[PDB]
RNA sequence: CCAUGAUAAGGAUUAUAAAUUGAAAGUGUUAAUAUCAUAAUCAAAAUUUAUUAUUUAUAUUAAAUAUGUAUGUGUAGAUAAAAUAAGAA
């Protein structure tokens, strides 16, 4: 069939058990999110960071379709800022010498 | 004017009615020829016994 | 001012020398160019807001002509003009269809190819399996409805439908 | 009889309408189009008598 | 639709009062045709040129048996008083005749002859609740 | 601008007057362009192929 | 979900999904094909 | 084809490999007008004329079509008798019965 | 020009995905094939030119080719001995070269930890971006039929996208073989993406003085007349216009006298013509090409008939039309064409 | 027909074939059209060698000609009525109830967006876009640049 | 496949140049003008031909001509493929439940059984058929190998 | 196009639509490169000449290149031939100087 | 002006940053939105039922 | 010329610059220590 | 207890063939054995129907000018038809007759591939305007009746796998099968060069050619119809010859060979 | 014409830092209940509908045909919108 590809490949994951740690679950009136994080929203800002994504370059990520969030165009795999640059580059940058506009005008 | 053979009915005298287009595993509508005038051992029935043959 | 244009013929000068309006219609020979008779030398207005450096949009070329009374209407608009055969219009009249799989084969085709035989589309396939369904239980609820009468009115010799009850 | 001559529609059911479940499959962008460029056997003898 | 004066009633929502760009609303009501000018009645809802030629609309182009209405775009000509043969145009209810021919007339499109809406109203083709909606704004007396 | 030799013609006018007052009308119908009539509106902007908009002929 | 069936090429949830390739994923050919040189047709016209 | 891993255990090559675009290039045709070769000049006179099925079609704008323009007018005036498009008036020569034409 | 800045060939190739990082990486991928490809292409080319450096003869042909002028610049016809041509050659030959070993020595340039394939010194070819198709769609989310404002207040942006990516590769000469490896990546593009090929090469035109003639304008001018809207239809033919390559020799004529009519030496004349050692009165004349006063078809002045004593059908006057038709060597039906008023008052020409 | 052995669940989806027939029918027209307008309505001279009684005379035989033809198709694009190839919802083009580029109102537009069968990238409801050219001069500014490379980039010859 | 086939493919630009060069094409041995004959009906086509060449009765029936010949194997509309593939397990967990993150088509000879851990020469001594079970299987693969 | 349509009943319509889409040929010269001397000793394109074809061809000119996009015909064969006469033609005209 | 002019005069970095004139205030008109009347801020009329 | 390059293939045209696939993106990903020094 | 839409039907094939071939079964469609179409429709049927579906035009509607019926009803008021002969008082007859929808071959590619301008669009193959016979368009008695029902009418029974192959053509589509419906090698392996109503077309082109006018010749060379005689391919390249025209002495015989059956290889 | 599904609108307390002033509770068109009927734009057309920001006094109808009406002391009752590159405590 042409179906025949839709089948599982694989045995699929039993829900055997409880919710989660911290789960949201819903008593008289609340206010509820299935999509937050419970425990690392709480997590003050202070501490964790503004951060919602690994701090890269962000050229390796993609803005998803369907999905509030963003991906990684290599599954996963992270460049530090490092690696965009030459080695020891003043302010991770092409060359040290200027800033972009700085190149555009001294080159003009 | 209509009736059991006729109309449309997914069951005809408690089996199966033969005559609904949408009664038979769609592979039955795949494409085959006439055996009947070739050599005995040929013909479909004996499909079995194909990979034999001399 | 207004001034009757004027032209002093090479021939007349005190120095032969090839005249710009002379020039202009060699001009219009070699790429065959309309001159407009009527166009009035007051006229000139360059489009300012596509022309001019000043305005965020500046294309660099007249976007616009700016003449209020232009249309669609004008042989003048109507000798330059983009024709609508090949433009999109064509790209949707043959490309935006009810089911799209006709627009790259015949069905029939197709389903003959592929499975055995002409299927129905999915909507007809389910009125179909539900006059099984409902003719299998409840009788009579229903009529006979055809292309073509005759075949019911006078059926052949033969035909002897099987009683129901 | 020739036993690659497959089904490759499902039984008529329901499940054609109440699913996202393709009909066809998706194009397949590496196949080249058919084209013709062969001879037949009754050619080829023609060429080598 | 709320009521159904054709077959679109059915088909079409109106979407409260919306607003659609210039010059092009999507049903070609024109109410205005007939909208008296001394001094533009040569250039309003005429023709823009008085060297364009008559509309398809004024010639037998074709063999035809007979027609019911002439088009309203047809533009009365002399012809049309002094011939005394039937003018007919579709306007509603059923059809507008011109019966008592004048020069008058000659040299405009029949769109402004032809009073689109009417001072008069039937009452019998208005709801109870309708002719009341006219009374409040003082067009039926009652 | 050229114009055809012996016809009689008008300059571009300097004084403000000169235009103001002169028989120059207003745009009062829906307006058009011999090319951009084919893309409908600016909000319907019809396009046959998804070209960078900056593309260049070769 | 209709009598309308999706057209499996159009539509991303069906493109994306995981029965077929996602776009993140290194998206070069996956197999090659040679139809035309396995075993090629003979040109017979419909038309003489 | 000897990588056991090709899809299964994740490697996916980042170049497509030489032996299938050798392949891939190796199954379909190629178009012999592709091939760019003129060695005798440009064909004034004739080419533009060539006959009527395989045709140089002028496109898009209307000065183009110049050839066709001149044929229109050929074939519609001999087909369209001047007794019948007489009776085509202008505004004008219809509004000169009206009570009060020009002001 | 020496370096990057010149080439006899550009392909640029332009490939367009729907995401932003399937097109670069199709880029290196189309970008590092035709780096080998190049590479191989050029290296041959390469030999074939340091072959041809380190010796040849001469055509008889291309020799010929340097030789023909009436002039050249020292103001007489030139000698190019088979030397100097060579000379010419070799020359060229050198700055073809320089350039195959300038393309191959970039080509060998992008090493792994080292590759930089945006300029055009790291890599060849190289890759220039080009600005993204982006089109917002605006519509309104509700489905209702009771109010404009609600249907405003919900309304959605989302966009439909297309990138691009673009190959530059200029090579010195020109190659059937490149050009086809490079179609041919149409076959094994990556998934979803597309491309296109812009050509720009290099090619001889040929300006025929005798074709497109440079001459005086004409003792009449052209009005502004002969351009109205449908002039391009109606007053004009296309260019190049018809000029006689065949002229009769009338009575009284003689070889100088037919080339001084015609606008030739006479040695030109009798080169055309080289058959023909005499000519008689009426005979059939080919025209040198390069002859000034040469006609164009159907001379603005009319041919007439006039009736007067005709054939021996009459001796007194001409009169049916098959007659006249059969005299002037044209269908009935065009001479009936030309003339309305002898058609409409009878056939007998009364 | 008469609602015996429909195949399709709208009725009115074959309209949508309709109308592309329509834009045939004008492909076959538009040309003819136009030119029996442009010399119709000519009032200078239409060149050297038509002028006067003759370009009078050719004019009317023209327009005569171009009543004459049946089914000629005149009607302006704007006119024509936007109907989906799927669910034959319909709406006015130009306005927000009708999508130009996948050519779908609306109402499809969202169904297609929302449950993913379009593939679209949202962007924040209420700008102008990720777009450069939107983002200087709007829906103007943008129809405009799309001149400029369909027509205005090249120096016609 | 057999790559070397795609040399063939140079014989219409070698031929093009033989036009360039003034040799006539026409000397060319009877022989060796039937193999290059044959090397252009594999690649060389018109621009003709090309607008034409995609139209869906040419490729249903060069489909149906695949198919009297009986080698379906190939062609894309017609074959159903069935097997699918399983992951392979770690000792680094039994733990982890792996999912497929996508799903591709490729010819079963790049992972097989090794050969000694397969029966020996199967193709002649056992007789194997793919089928689907007729019963109602309420989990596990509607597919067997007989 | 490899994509979508490249192979079914559509394949066609779609590839000419494009071939048409792309008729415009691109013709270029430099203006240094037609001043030489001409088979008759004289220099083909001198001051003159070359002012003239400047004022003859007016947008068509820049940056010392002439450029004529030959867009007249729908299949690019016929716009060569079309866009070389168009440049034989202007050059025809220029050389009067 | 004032980031050129701490490039020039690096220790000029110091006054002028306290001054708050390397600061940069991030504020932008509403983008345009057909929902509102004006096109920016203000909401249609509304009438209870 | 060939359909598949001499360069690939053929170990004269070797070229030794080039390195395997896994070191550099091993090497890439490195995040040195950043405490390199005292006070910073 | 039976409705029907149409009382009638006949048969597309004839006494002969059928009597016979009744004893072999034929396979109908699985999902729908009995099909009745619309060349199994009635001639009266037939009229009836094919005037419909064309919106406005189209001879069914009542105002269109080609109503046989002497009355209509709007909104119960009764309307009486107004003959064409009083129509005409006042609304002149300018009607050149059916030449006037069928424009030259010459305007074919501008007009998209089309000779005619009537209301349904024309294919110029067989099978879209097939009846029960192959269509065939006459160009010299087109009417707005059509009573051959070639035309591609939008919504008749059965138009729409009509429509959709119109709408699935090839870019040549018209042109070609204009031309190979036509202009075909005869049975005898003659050339389909000589025709009565072209011949002077091409005396005048070869007269042309003969007295040098090259540019004239090509001229006319362009409105021919029809495969010209190899005679015109020798007068033409007869006169490249002196002015040394090597480029259109090779489009002229390229073009008349293998394109045109090779009337040019001589 | 009875003949189930699904996306709207609708501010009321997770705040300033390297940061969005628009929500799930469902607004005609979408997938299993059938057993009165061809109602669909391709022009030029007939106001009763809660749900809509119109130009207010120097100069005023040219191209698709395009609105003739209400000057009345900025004047009842009752209503609308906004804290976002603006300036409100
Ligand atoms: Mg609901
Ligand atoms: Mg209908």
């Amino acid at each position: 069939y042409y179906w025949s590809r839709y089948r599982m490949p694989t045995q699929m994951p039993k829900f055997d058990g409880p919710a989660p740690v911290a789960a949201p679950q819903s008593m008289n009136s609340t206010k509820t999110n299935e999509f937050i994080d419970p425990i690392d929203d709480k997590f003050p800002m202070s501490i964790r960071g503004p951060l919602v994504r690994p701090d890269v370059p962000e050229d390796q990520y993609v803005d998803s379709w369907y999905i509030c969030t963003s991906m990684t165009h290599h599954m996963g795999d992270y460049r530090p800022w490092s690696a965009s640059a030459p080695p020891n580059a003043f302010r991770f940058r092409p060359f040290n010498e200027f800033d972009a506009k700085g190149r555009e005008y001294v080159q003009y | 004017q209509a009736d059991r053979r006729t109309r449309h009915h997914m069951m005809v005298d408690g089996q199966i009615n033969p005559r609904e287009w949408f009664n038979w595993h769609p592979k039955e509508y795949q494409p085959w020829y006439f055996d009947r005038h070739k050599f005995l051992y040929e013909q479909r029935q004996y499909a079995q016994f194909h990979h034999l043959l001399c | 001012g207004v001034h009757r244009v004027g032209y002093t013929h090479p021939s007349t000068l005190p120095v032969p020398c090839a005249q710009r309006w002379d020039l202009r219609l060699a001009r219009a020979r070699i790429f065959q160019e309309y001159i407009e008779e009527k166009a009035p030398g007051a006229w000139q207005l360059e489009d300012e807001r596509s022309m001019s450096p000043e305005f965020k949009t500046f294309t660099g070329y007249p976007m616009r002509d700016m003449r209020p009374g232009y249309g669609q209407n004008l042989p003048d608009y109507i000798m330059k003009k983009r024709l609508p055969n090949n433009t999109h219009y064509e790209l949707f009249a043959r490309r935006d269809i009810p089911n799209e799989d006709n627009a790259m084969y015949g069905k029939y085709l197709y389903d003959m190819t592929v499975h055995g035989t002409s299927l129905p589309s999915t909507y007809r396939m389910h009125k179909d399996i539900n006059k099984a369904q409902r003719n299998d239980r409840k009788l009579s609820g229903n009529r006979f409805k055809v292309l073509c009468s005759s075949g019911a009115k006078n059926p052949p010799s033969g035909w002897e439908p099987i009683p129901d009850a | 009889m020739l036993s690659q001559n497959v089904a490759k529609t499902t039984v008529p059911s329901y499940y054609m309408i109440r699913t996202n479940l393709p009909h066809r499959k998706p194009q397949n962008q590496w196949e080249g189009v058919y084209y013709y460029s062969g001879i037949t056997k009754r050619q080829r003898h023609l060429i080598l008598l | 639709l709320k009521i159904a004066k054709s077959a679109f009633g059915f088909y079409l929502a109106r979407r409260g009062q919306r607003k659609y760009p210039f010059l092009r609303r999507p049903h070609i009501k024109n109410t205005h045709s007939m909208n008296p000018s001394a001094p533009y009645f040569w250039s309003f809802m005429t023709a823009k040129s008085q060297m364009a030629f008559l509309p398809e609309e004024n010639y037998i182009t074709g063999d035809w048996t007979g027609k019911f209405f002439v088009s309203k775009r047809q533009v009365y000509t002399l012809q049309h008083a002094t011939s005394g043969a039937k003018v007919r145009v579709k306007s509603f209810p059923s059809i507008f005749e011109f019966n008592s021919p004048s020069r008058w007339n000659i040299g405009k499109e029949m769109n402004t002859l032809t009073k689109p809406r009417m001072d008069l109203i039937d009452e019998q083709m208005l709801t109870k609740k309708q002719r009341l909606d006219y009374v409040r704004a003082g067009l039926l007396p009652k | 601008m050229q114009q055809i030799p012996g016809k009689v013609d008008q300059t571009p006018f300097e004084e403000d007057q000169t235009w103001l007052l002169h028989s120059i009308p207003v745009q009062q119908l829906e307006m058009h362009h011999h090319e951009k009539d084919l893309q409908d509106l600016p909000f319907i902007n019809h396009e046959q192929f998804p070209r960078s908009l900056e593309w260049n002929a070769p | 979900v209709g009598y309308t069936p999706v057209n499996p090429d159009t539509s991303p949830m069906v493109a994306y999904s995981q029965y077929h390739w996602h776009y993140n994923l290194p998206q070069g050919m996956e197999r090659p094909h040679s139809v035309n040189r396995t075993f090629a047709a003979p040109f017979q016209s419909n038309h003489s | 084809s000897h990588r056991r891993d090709y899809i299964r255990m994740g490697y996916i090559p980042r170049y497509t490999p030489w032996e299938w675009i050798a392949i891939q290039e190796a199954d379909q045709p190629l178009i012999a007008e592709q091939i760019r070769q003129d060695n005798i000049g440009t064909s004034y006179f004739f080419s533009l004329n060539r006959y009527w099925r395989y045709k140089a079609s002028p496109h898009g704008y209307i000065r183009h079509f110049e050839n066709e323009v001149r044929d229109l007018l050929q074939y519609v005036d001999g087909v369209t008798p001047w007794k019948q498009a007489q009776k085509i008036r202008t505004y004008w020569e219809v509004r000169s019965h009206h009570p009060m034409p020009q002001f | 020009e020496d370096g990057i800045r010149g080439s006899e060939v550009t392909y640029k190739i332009v490939l367009e995905g729907f995401w932003d990082h399937h097109v670069m990486k199709l880029a290196e991928d189309v970008c590092m094939f035709l780096k080998d490809v190049g590479r191989q292409i050029v290296e041959e080319k390469l030999v074939a030119v340091r072959r041809l450096l380190q010796g040849g003869a001469v055509d008889p042909e291309l020799l010929a080719a340097f030789n023909c002028a009436r002039a050249g610049p020292f103001g007489g016809l030139d000698e190019y001995d088979k030397e100097e041509v060579a000379n010419f050659l070799r020359s060229d030959l050198r700055r073809l070269e320089e350039q195959c070993l300038s393309v191959i020595n970039r080509c060998n340039v992008p090493v792994p930890g080292a590759t930089n394939i945006y300029d055009p010194h790291t890599s060849w070819p190289h890759v220039e971006k080009l600005e993204p198709w982006v089109r917002m769609a605006e519509f309104w989310t509700s489905s209702s039929d009771t109010s404009f404002t609600e249907l405003e207040m919900s309304t959605a942006h989302y966009e439909f996208r297309k990138f691009f990516r673009v190959i530059i590769c200029k090579l010195p000469f020109q190659s059937t073989e490149f050009e086809k490896r490079m179609y041919d990546i149409r076959h094994w593009l990556h998934r979803q993406t597309s491309c296109e090929f812009h050509t720009i090469y290099r090619r001889n035109v040929i300006h025929d003085s005798a074709v497109f003639p440079t001459e005086h304008d004409p003792a009449t001018p052209t009005t502004h007349e002969h351009h109205r809207m449908f002039s391009f239809a109606l007053d004009w033919q296309s260019a190049p216009v018809n000029r006689l390559s065949t002229d009769t020799v009338h009575e009284g004529e003689s070889w100088d006298a037919v080339a001084q009519r015609l606008g030739c030496s006479v040695g030109e004349l009798k080169d055309a013509n080289a058959e023909r050692e005499t000519i008689e009165a009426g005979v059939v004349i080919n025209v040198p090409v390069t002859a000034t006063r040469r006609l164009t078809s159907f001379g603005a002045t009319p041919l007439v008939l006039p009736l007067k004593t005709t054939s021996a059908k009459d001796g007194e006057r001409i009169r049916t039309w098959e007659e006249a038709a059969a005299i002037l060597d044209c269908t009935v039906e065009e001479l009936q064409q030309c003339n309305g008023h002898a058609a409409l008052t009878y056939q007998k020409k009364e | 027909m008469r609602h015996i052995g429909q195949d399709v669940p709208k009725r009115h989806t074959h309209f949508v074939l309709e109308s592309r027939l329509m834009y045939e029918k004008s492909f076959r027209d538009c040309w003819l059209h136009s030119v029996c307008r442009a010399i119709s309505q000519l009032d200078e001279p239409l060149s050297k060698t038509v002028v006067g009684t003759h370009q009078k005379m050719l004019q009317r035989k023209v327009t005569c000609f171009q009543y004459n033809q049946y089914g000629l198709f005149k009607t302006p694009y704007y006119r024509l009525a936007n109907v989906d190839r799927y669910h034959a919802v319909q709406g006015v083009a130009g306005t927000r109830e009708w999508v130009p580029y996948v050519n779908v109102s609306y109402w499809t537009m969202n169904k297609m967006v929302r449950g993913g069968n379009l593939l679209v990238h949202r962007v924040h409801y209420t700008g102008w876009g990720t777009d450069s050219h939107l983002k200087k001069g709007g829906w103007e500014h943008r129809w405009n640049k799309v001149l400029q490379r369909n027509v205005l980039q090249y120096s016609r010859i | 496949a057999n790559i070397n086939v795609v040399e063939k493919k140079k014989v219409p630009l070698v031929l093009a140049q033989m036009d360039e060069l003034g040799v006539p094409r026409t000397h060319l041995s009877r022989v060796l003008m039937d193999e290059v004959e044959d090397s252009l009906r594999k690649f060389q086509t018109y621009r003709s031909r090309f607008y034409e060449w995609g139209r869906a009765v040419k490729q249903f029936d060069f489909i149906e001509f695949r198919r009297r010949n009986g080698w379906l194997y190939d062609l894309h509309l017609m074959k159903c493929t069935t097997k699918q593939v399983g992951p392979l397990r770690d000792f680094n967990d039994p733990d982890a439940v792996q999912g497929a993150v996508a799903t591709a088509e490729i010819p079963a000879f790049f992972n097989e059984r090794p050969a000694w851990e397969r029966p020996p020469l199967e193709e002649t001594l056992y007789v194997t058929t793919n089928k689907e079970r007729y019963d109602d299987v309420r989990g596990g693969d509607i597919y067997y190998d007989d | 196009d490899n994509l979508q349509y490249k192979r079914y009943d559509w394949q066609g319509w779609y590839q000419r639509m494009l071939d048409v889409h792309n008729r415009n040929v691109s013709l270029r010269c430099r203006i240094c490169d037609l001043q030489r001397l001409d088979g008759n000793g004289v220099q083909f394109v001198d001051m003159q000449t070359e002012r003239r074809l400047r004022i003859l061809a007016q947008h068509r000119v820049g940056m010392g290149v002439l450029k004529l996009d030959a867009d007249k015909y729908e299949d690019q064969a016929d716009n060569v031939t079309f866009g070389t006469t168009k440049l034989s033609e202007l050059l025809a005209d220029a050389r009067k100087a | 002006v004032a980031n050129a002019l701490v490039k020039l005069i690096p220790l000029t970095r110091i006054p002028l940053k306290k001054s708050g004139l390397l600061s940069v205030d991030r504020r932008r008109e509403r983008g345009q939105f057909p929902g509102y009347l004006d096109g920016k801020k203000v909401k249609r009329r509304f009438a209870k039922r | 010329s060939a359909n598949i390059p001499r360069s690939v293939w053929d170990p004269a045209q070797h070229n030794p610059n080039w390195s395997d696939s896994y070191g550099h993106d091993i090497t890439n990903r490195r995040a040195w220590p950043a405490r390199k020094w005292t006070v910073g | 207890s039976v409705s029907g839409v149409f009382s009638k039907g006949r048969g597309i094939g004839h006494e002969a063939t059928t009597s016979i071939l009744r004893y072999i079964p034929r396979a109908r469609v699985p999902w729908q054995p009995s099909r009745f179409g619309r060349e199994n429709l009635t001639a009266a049927d037939m009229a009836r129907l094919w005037s419909r579906g064309r919106y406005r035009d189209g001879p069914g509607n009542y105002n269109s000018g080609y109503c046989t019926e002497r009355t209509h009803v709007l909104e119960e008021n009764t309307v009486s038809i107004i003959p064409r002969r009083e129509l005409e008082k006042y609304m002149p007859d300018i009607t050149i007759g059916p030449k006037a929808l069928v424009t030259p071959v010459s305007l074919m590619n501008a007009r998209n591939g089309h000779r005619v301008t009537h209301d349904l669009l024309h294919s110029y193959d067989p099978h879209i305007g097939r009846l029960g016979k192959p269509a065939v368009v006459d160009h010299d008695n087109i009417t707005v009746e059509d009573p051959n029902r070639v035309g591609l009418n939008a919504a008749t029974l059965d138009c729409r796998g009509r429509i959709y192959r119109w709408l699935r053509r090839g870019p040549f589509f018209q042109v070609d099968n204009y031309f190979r419906r036509s202009v075909k090698l005869n049975r005898d392996g003659t050339l389909p060069t000589d025709f009565v109503h072209e011949a002077p077309l091409m005396r005048k082109i070869i007269r042309l050619a003969h007295r040098g006018h090259l540019k004239a010749a090509c001229e006319e060379y362009r409105r021919v119809t029809t495969v010209p005689p190899v005679e015109v391919y020798r007068a033409l390249t007869a006169c490249c010859v002196p002015g040394a025209k090597l480029a259109d002495a090779v489009s002229i015989f390229e073009d008349g060979d293998s394109k045109l059956f090779y009337v040019s290889r001589d």
